């Protein structure tokens, strides 16, 4: 009577492990004209893992991929820029992402199913977002993850009881931030590019406007953080040549670098004074919220629409002096102007509209149903086949949303039956070896295999020193063949040919000869692993300790045809495992009677 | 990488018309003081 | 020659497959009358875990979860005040509690025994306890996981170099701190609590109070913190026509308000003058020593049992100035009175002489011996029999206590042994499945068997589409039978026969009808686990691939009856089996000939 | 078809049950003359786990061990005060050491093969070491390992881009500064001794010398922040007639306290005036450019050569002013004197340069090459025969180093062979148990039974009540009979027979004897474990309910002799095993009839 | 919940037992402060 | 442990050594500086 948690569950060890069950638990079962599903084929990879390793793209869908990029950049932004509760727990720097080692909060909105995973085969982001799914609410996790809604009415809406607005279009926001050389100014919120080992002309121009608002006490400690002197000469733009800044809201021809000051440099350098039409103004608050309302005139509905409870009204109070220093209060009605009150979170604001002036210049972006966040339901998960049922939680995490004190919940689909909870959905992510989505790796073994004309079984040869894999593919089969035993002679037949075939598909390389000092013991291992009886007989002759190995059965065409006849579903499945797997069968015969 | 970022020129393009609403705005507001100014000149 | 680290600890699954290690390797080899320890039939949970999530205290024993509550209550405010090393490595926020990140320090009296075990299947305040308590002295892991040590003789003493003093009254501490509806003043210090939107009555009263003590020029800084001004417009009361305080300590009505001043408030804001009979005070430590002995007189000798070292005295000297400004040195002497020094740690001797005043108006907590911290003697573990030995090993965590260093550690029990040391006692943690503890699950599981009045064996039936559990059940079950493999066939009968008793026992739902589609395999893989040999005759026959199942040896209640007699305690216990399993068998007969 | 990741590789388990597989699934396959490989028969273990716990310098090389401690000293303080990214992620305290939670930065340099394993069965710093090895460049990993290139051409350097300099030599860093008794001063910097509760001589000597350069205002806060007074009442030292500083540079007769002030006391107090020859000096920079060209004039040669770019000149600037407060800049030219500018990082360079001093006054560090560092070469690894392949896959952590974009990276050598990578060389680490490697336990284990004459086969014998084994050794043995199953008999008899001999060459106890109550039991689990049909006959006879054991095939010398010869590589080991196991076989064959 | 803490009954009757030993000292000490007034000023 | 860290035999000597070197260096200078006082005395 054994322990209890030997059964190791489909997804604690590492990846040639996690290939044997697949070519031992999954394959040999299968028929090789099984369907392996479409979309099982991609799988689900965080964009912050492809972005720094472009490699782990190549088992996603690249429509969702790009669609989750440009969404993720946006989310982020909103995030960061927001007073409330940050949802995501990394940070985007230069070139690098830092995952943040947050307290573990855990409150009344814990998920109330404990997550028994760890998921280390997954790549460290798309590792971090499922520790996240599963122990928080599913709306976070989507919001992290980059998901965005696709087109249809089979979408399912979370619960949850607060949500940040839900911005879609294409755009470069992760390639901007992730960008590796930046100055490393004490001011990190403006990210200043350095480009040719000179701050870049965009941001040149930006800060050299940005300066004039700063204050003459103040300018030599701003131009060394930026080493505007360098960018200037580089630029040949002569300093001392700028013009005097137009300091008066009425004839001032872009706020652009006022609300830039205010944005990124009010908490670090003293501004130089305001005017409104001659009078100077007594509050930044009614300074943002005038620059903000003029320059963005044409969003301020837009903006109602994510905050209806945001003030907007048909004219502005400003307060000011005259240059007799008597206080003066201006109440400015243009016709057609509108102005919001943005002070309660100006920084978000100001982001908020930046994002929207952008997406009224980009395209939205669409996406097909994603089986990683969307899934199925559940009771067209409970109408599929046993053996699909069996493919699927052998080849996938199999996941579960469910609704608990009015907010959704991810969890393993086990845990949510165990918890007697219902699922709503099933939610599904293939797992990857070798770069592959192992749901593809097992269509393409499949297809591979049906497609091949049958040949002749193999004639006893003298000799035969290679199984046809290369070294790489011989050393991969090895381990493999180290971990077959104690199976069902028959079955342990099928496996082995089964795994030198998957093998066999992906080995680019010329045969491997097998050294003469191993070959008695791979001899030994290849059919002990198949389950013949090996005999090895010690014979002392003279001084000599002669080694000689008797396999039973025998080793004939009748013996293995009829051996695999049992465990394929129809005969042309045995001879074209036979096809396949040639040379192993060659080797086999040709050593039998060694 | 400065050279290929698409958005470079869309974001030009942002900016362009961004500042030129926002210029029309600061012409509508220094007309309606032109017009202030004027009557308060007189008044 | 498999790899070794292939046999997973009873420890290291999730739920499901350590469901199945009871069902496969405990309960078949338990007789029906076997009698499960009643102390196993309830675990140990984290208070904190419970307080978040209440259905976590099902499988506890109440009257050791509402001590510990009060327990940890008092230890984590001693703990919190101390200027010694923290023993609680989490935050009690309102609503929610952060476990910190702290630093890994690692030291001599670092538990000398690593710690080979994860403990994912416990609730998150349970498994950190368990870290601690595996790599520290248990001292620490009883101190913070609300550890009472029960009357008796047979509560061992654990040896550490230093500890806490032990206060022991009910209380509703965790609940207070847990509350979620705070002011998030400035202060963190003083937690006032807001109810029906507004500041609470106590919490006002006792701001209004303190206010009083505050400067003119600070009082706007404090009333805006704590949004005084609405809370009195709400009370009524007008701040204006509020008395100005009392500033001479001998006639000064009452010191609560000043001490909680010194106590929440002094680090923050400006006090006015303090006054001894005309004569201004020259220093905050006589203040906070004279109002702190005035008001707590009475406890002063219990101060002094827990703290000898203190000093305390029958006279204080006060430092003070004359209204002409000359220094005088008043020395205080009323009869019976006595003078306390707590100037070392003013902070954690105010909040212990407010726990000791609350325990002289509370009564003690009582409980009995926990199996998880007292356990037994080492001894009369292994006066236990080989069956229990199995029991204990294969349905809870199995801990020791040892000595090293004149300090006592806490260790899984194997590797004390492993380690060549001697374990004093061996503490138990019964695992936790479905919201039950596993022991209880087989108790009541044997229980309800035993308690089975033999029905007739079924006979042979049409169509039976169900073996009578639910949906959940059937799926359950379903998911047991994939991992049912290569077993004795003899064995592999009796595991399923429990397997289906186990769920059904808990099955709620009315029969699930087995798809059409499903109808083969599920009959395949029942037979396949069961160890009978399933073949599948398929017969092509016209256009149409017949599958023909023929199950061998024949399914007959003269073998199943004596299949089970060879495997049961008694020829009854065979037939109790039946009588449980009757729906099954029901469907098995009905399908031998299909 | 059961799941997958189910076969635990060799590295997810407790201790008892990595035993279990070496006793079952490498020691039945090696026959008694293997000779294990010398230097597989130490580990490495990290020298802050030996540090802080000595007994684990018991599996190591004492060599590699001494070597690693002075190399981790130095290599640490170069990265301490190096403002360059830290390699290290850990903090020396007095006492103990602080593992930092860094926050996970993820980037374009990160190792782009995953880590699928855990290490919980290693010390935390030596499981720590490994987790850095795995995800980043193999160069940071023999950095904070304390790696030293051995002697001779086979050592291989690996590629990175950046890396710090490379001192060798014999040295007690580590032991100072991890020395427990110090003054927890506000400054950090300076880790002043306590000796027998008093600051210690040689720092009371150096901080009085610092003392003279402090002002007058500071210095009552800085012989406070040290306990000066008490050191000096106790060293006898008469503060008063200490005599005043010389602040001439030119008369100073040692710069140590004013550099060492500069050092460690600047960033906290304000300093008296220096001169040099009569006028006061402006800089603190040319200050100590001075000081240290002065004091360190033999080793700026040294520097250069690794520091090819740092200024040296003939000549240094002094900018001071005269008594009449005219600017005078002294150009300082000494014959046979060099001066170096430090400045950009003086704390780095004065510490260079006390590193440079101390290895011009120590002998330099030699060590052979080191299994886990330099390992073999991979074509020398695949020159291997089959049987130390699966020894060493059975007995080590394997890993391999490789390159990719012109950086060398250490990853798990399937890893390595499944990303398609190619590894250059196989490093190896011996597993532990007990206190021992593995590969030497099993060295141990070979050589011993290999050594034992002879003896009789035991004659039938009544009431034997024991196996031989101890207390402890019994309850090792009896664990590993709970996990002994369903494996062919005439194997599970050859491993249970290796276990009890693997223990019984441990175990120093008097012989357990079996209670009465577990007798039956034990003698069940025995021959089930090696696979026997024991059967156990219950007859109610009378009112007793008599249980009768009869085994099958019968315990015989001519059955077990020819099974054990069977499943040995000679007569002679079968008959060494018989005279090992002699207890247990009697025990057997006088219970065989029971 | 304020309605729903039994303590903070307790507490009441906790602080007006410190409340009266603390009046009780105050009274002490103003007695004995009176005794000392009355025998200074006639000192 | 003071009395047995080696080291500080090593360390002596190495401090010795280096104010040896120091006092040196330093007595070069005051040499030249000496020079350099008494032509500056005269010129």
């Amino acid at each position: 009577m054994m322990p209890i948690k030997s059964i190791v569950t489909l997804d604690q060890l590492e990846d040639s492990e996690y290939l044997f069950r697949i070519v031992s638990t999954v394959l040999p079962h299968l028929c090789l004209d099984y369907k392996v599903c479409d979309q099982l084929k991609t799988t689900f990879v965080h964009p912050f893992d492809i972005l720094l390793n472009n490699s782990l793209g190549s088992v996603t869908k690249q429509d969702e991929l790009q669609a989750a990029i440009s969404k993720l950049g946006i989310n982020y932004l909103i995030d960061t820029t927001s007073r409330e509760l940050k949802l995501f727990n990394v940070t985007l720097n230069a070139g690098n992402i830092d995952i943040i080692n947050t307290p573990i909060n855990i409150s009344s909105e814990t998920n109330p199913i404990i997550n028994t995973h760890s998921f280390y085969d997954l790549p460290p982001f798309t590792q971090h977002l499922l520790n996240i799914r599963l122990t928080d609410t599913e709306y976070r996790a989507r919001f992290i993850g980059g998901y965005i809604k696709p087109d249809g009415s089979d979408s399912m809406d979370v619960l949850a009881e607060k949500k940040y607005p839900d911005l879609n279009f294409d755009n470069t926001y992760l390639f901007n931030i992730l960008y590796k050389d930046v100055i490393n100014a004490p001011i990190k919120e403006f990210k200043a590019k350095i480009v040719n080992g000179v701050l870049s002309r965009q941001d040149f121009d930006n800060l050299i406007g940005v300066r004039q608002y700063i204050t003459i006490q103040d300018r030599p400690r701003f131009d060394d953080a930026y080493n505007i002197a360098d960018a200037a000469r580089h630029y040949g733009v002569n300093l001392n040549t700028l013009p005097l800044p137009n300091v008066d809201l009425t004839t001032m021809p872009t706020y652009k670098h006022l609300i830039m000051f205010e944005q990124y440099f009010i908490y670090t350098y003293d501004r130089v004074d305001i005017y409104y039409n001659g009078n100077k103004m007594l509050f930044d608050d009614e300074i943002i919220n005038f620059t903000i309302s003029m320059r963005y005139q044409s969003l301020i509905p837009r903006l109602v629409d994510f905050f209806p409870d945001i003030p907007v009204n048909n004219n502005i109070v400003l307060h000011t002096r005259d240059p007799q220093n008597a206080a003066v209060n201006v109440t400015v009605a243009l016709p057609n102007v509108q102005f919001v009150d943005i002070n309660r979170n100006n920084k978000f604001f100001i982001n908020f509209f930046n994002l929207l002036a952008k997406e009224q210049r980009s395209t939205a972006i669409k996406v097909t149903k994603s089986m990683f966040w969307d899934g199925m339901d559940y009771e067209e998960y409970k109408s599929k086949n046993l053996q699909d049922m069996m493919f699927i939680n052998s080849t996938c995490y199999v996941f579960g949303l469910y609704n608990h004190n009015n907010t959704t919940y991810c969890s393993i689909l086990s845990d949510i039956i165990s918890a007697e909870k219902t699922p709503i959905r099933v939610c599904l992510l293939p797992r990857v070896v070798g770069g592959k989505t192992v749901t593809n790796l097992i269509s393409e073994t499949l297809k591979s295999i049906s497609s091949m004309t049958i040949r002749e079984f193999p004639r006893k040869d003298k000799s035969i020193m290679h199984i046809g894999l290369s070294e790489t593919g011989f050393m991969r089969f090895f381990q493999l063949l180290r971990l077959m035993a104690d199976k069902p002679h028959e079955t342990a037949i099928k496996e082995v040919v089964m795994a030198y075939v998957g093998i066999k598909l992906g080995d680019k390389g010329s045969p491997y000869y097998i050294r003469k000092e191993s070959y008695q013991d791979f001899i030994y291992l290849l059919f002990a692993s198949m389950g013949f009886k090996v005999t090895t007989r010690r014979s002392i002759m003279g001084s000599n300790n002669i080694s000689i190995i008797s396999i039973r059965p025998r080793v004939t065409k009748q013996y293995i045809v009829a051996t695999l006849m049992k465990t394929s579903c129809s005969k042309n499945e045995a001879e074209k495992l036979i096809t396949s797997a040639f040379d192993l069968l060659n080797f086999m015969v040709s050593v039998s009677d060694f | 990488s400065e050279e290929k970022d698409p958005d470079t020129k869309k974001d030009e393009a942002i900016e362009i018309g961004l500042k030129s609403q926002e210029s029309y705005y600061q012409r509508q507001l220094r007309e309606q003081l032109a017009r202030d100014n004027m009557t308060v000149a007189s008044r």
